[PDB]
DNA sequence: CTAGTTGATCTCATATCAGGAGAAGGAGCAGAGCG
DNA sequence: CGCTCTGCTCCTTCTCCCATCCTCTCGATGGCTATGAGATCAACTAG
């Protein structure tokens, strides 16, 4: 067995299973308990942030440490997707403990409540899903709930969000957030995931905003003035310290060595808008409606739906072998066109994302149109079909692409299988097609996979991109170094509707480390 | 208090375009700003700014 | 009974000069007790 | 012998009010505030 300080003995068979860095995470965490505090599991997906979990709920349990004896009432939250998924891996890495799902599929068959109740008495491992957290806080929040993982758990982002509130309505201290990117676009963010985790290390949100979010932001902007900058490097810093303790995040870098994964590569294509395309786009950019969105007539959200769609085939106006959804309409459907041709006569199994959902249809037309034997999966697709289809996909590599919604695609599941990778459309949200192009760059990924962004060179997307750019070095200033450089390439207005395609310390230390600080 | 509409009603002009009443633009501001210093209150906001 | 489909229906996420009259308050200040 | 508590003046805001009723013409202004994905659920539809 594995020992660590009070009380907590692991099985050594388990421990043996685990790496090193999972073995870290399991002290970790086992620490945070002994606080009686939170934590995020911010490991980069495909680590296996669950893994982790299994184990040091399997050595709590075991141990029988001292209310409860050991392990009592817990509950899961994870996004629909993966519930199925997280049942096989308790049931896997430790038989023992019930892992009662909750859900329309289920297992039950009767009430809820008395599934609840049931899990509550019996001290399972009751999974649900935030909808039924959001749903449910009054029945869920009467049963003194011993531990409360939120999987996935950047859904309680907003510190407003129902589900978020519900989630907040959970009395332990024993809260964990499983979350490959625990801050997506600003720190509120990140002061939400704490707020839940930990309620009170960051105070409340305007006192965080006022203190760190605008500093740390005026720190980014091109034009900020050094001082600003050194501001926003000291608020940084002291965000890390602050965050320390209760965030674990292990990047692919001070692993890879130690866990051998594959090449991975990110590269990038400034795709060229179609004449058909280039004409829709530059009338659309000179019509009337986004002159009106500029003054701020009406909600510029409008304005953006529309060039995203013109820049992602023209189905504002649709145009034999012209129906709708024609790929030689659109340049990136052209590109698209070459690359799965030259990937397919390699014999290589792709995986393509696209931020929309009907563009997703369209992109199944046009494999339909082409010989190309796909499987396509979004939140239309039944959630009971969900795993098994991501297991079908896997097991066997007749099916050659996989279309993808970004947003029930990424979240957790494993797509080893794939090995190109191609983002069709950017998102505003960096983390989006962060954890896309993660899918298959994990664990059990004996392959190499390249990551290819698409992207329309001079039109909305590329300012999108630059709004995804910008929120990612935001969170690489707080999560991985503070010493990010200040992103110089825009200032980032509302002049996104153009078109321009191409062509003990001894009191010494102490003092020494606060000269520091405000020296900056 | 907001009033009914029968003391701010929107009359129809000759075509379909109803126009509404100056109570009515008024009562829209007011919603506006107290939504907007609703959600200043509630998300990221300075002092002076919610002042 | 059981998947599959289909509406609703909800939640969440995305972005920068020819007035006049009267009344109320305030300010300055004389002066009177008075401790 | 300075401190208070008047209370008078003067100014200064500050607010309010300005006949009744009737006819006609003429000019301006008369706006939406959006979109889509995912999850629940309950209705059918098939098996």
């Amino acid at each position: 067995d594995a020992e660590f300080d009070e009380g907590f003995k692991v099985p050594g068979f388990l421990f043996k299973k685990l790496f090193k860095y999972q073995q870290t995470g399991v002290r970790w965490l086992w620490e945070l308990h002994c606080q009686q505090a939170g934590g995020i599991l911010g490991d980069e997906m495909g680590l296996g942030r669950t893994i982790q979990i299994i184990a040091f709920l399997a050595g709590l349990s075991y141990s029988k440490i001292r209310r409860f004896e050991g392990l009592g009432p817990t509950v899961i939250v994870c996004p629909t997707t993966v519930m199925h998924q997280w049942v096989k891996e308790f049931h896997t890495w430790w038989p023992p403990f019930r892992v009662a799902i909750l859900h329309e599929t289920g297992s039950y068959t009767h009430k809820k409540e008395k599934l609840i109740r049931d899990v509550a008495h019996c001290h399972g491992i009751l999974i649900t899903s935030y909808s039924y957290i959001r749903l449910m806080q009054d029945d869920i929040s009467r049963y003194d709930w011993h531990y409360v993982i939120l999987d996935e758990g950047h859904k309680i982002r907003n510190p407003n969000a129902a589900v978020t509130l519900a989630c907040k309505q959970f009395r332990t201290p024993h809260r964990i957030i499983l979350s490959g990117s625990p801050m997506q676009n600003n720190l509120r963010e990140l002061w939400s995931l704490f707020d839940f985790i930990f309620p009170g290390k960051l105070g409340t949100l305007p006192v965080f905003m006022e203190q760190f979010s605008v500093p740390i932001t005026m720190g980014g902007y091109s034009n900020a003035s050094p001082v600003q900058v050194k501001t926003a490097y000291k608020c940084a810093c002291v965000l890390r310290d602050t965050i320390n303790p209760y965030l674990l995040r292990r990047m692919k870098s001070d692993v890879k060595m130690s866990l051998s994964l594959p090449d991975k590569n990110e590269q990038v294509l400034f795709c060229r808008l179609t004449d058909e395309q280039h004409k829709v786009y530059q009338n659309f950019v000179d019509s009337k409606e986004v002159y009106r969105i500029l003054n701020g007539e009406m909600q510029i959200f409008s304005g953006l739906i529309a060039l995203r769609k013109i820049c992602n085939h023209p189905d504002l106006f649709s145009g034999e072998e012209d129906q709708f959804g024609y790929w030689k309409r659109s340049g990136k459907m052209i590109v698209v066109e070459s690359l799965l041709k030259i990937w397919h006569k390699q014999g290589q199994r792709v995986l393509l994302f696209s931020q929309s959902r009907q563009m997703l249809d369209i992109l199944e037309v046009f494999l339909r149109a082409q010989k190309y034997t796909y499987l396509k999966m979004d939140g239309t697709t039944t959630i009971a079909s969900r795993q098994p289809l991501i297991t079908r996909y896997n097991e066997d590599t007749s099916i050659f692409v996989f279309l993808l919604t970004t947003r029930v695609g990424g979240l957790g599941v494993n797509l080893t299988g794939a090995n190109r990778v191609v983002i069709y459309d950017p998102d505003w949200n960096p983390s989006t097609d962060t954890q896309a192009r993660e899918r298959a760059w994990r664990i059990g990924q004996k392959k190499q996979v390249t990551v290819y962004r698409l992207l329309t060179a001079g039109t909305i997307e590329e300012k999108i991109y630059h709004r995804q750019i910008f929120k990612q070095f935001l969170t690489n200033r707080v999560l991985k170094d503070p010493k990010q450089r200040r992103f110089f390439k825009s200032n980032d207005l509302y002049e996104l509707f153009t078109l321009t395609s191409p062509d003990p310390l001894a009191s010494s230390s102490l003092l020494a480390k606060m000269r520091a600080r405000n020296h900056l | 208090p907001v009033p009914p509409l029968s003391v701010r009603p929107a009359v129809v002009m000759q075509g379909s375009a109803r126009n509404q009443d100056d109570l009515t633009h008024k009562l829209a501001d007011i919603v506006k700003i107290n939504n907007q210093l609703r959600r200043n209150e509630q998300n990221g906001a300075a002092a002076h700014v919610i002042a």
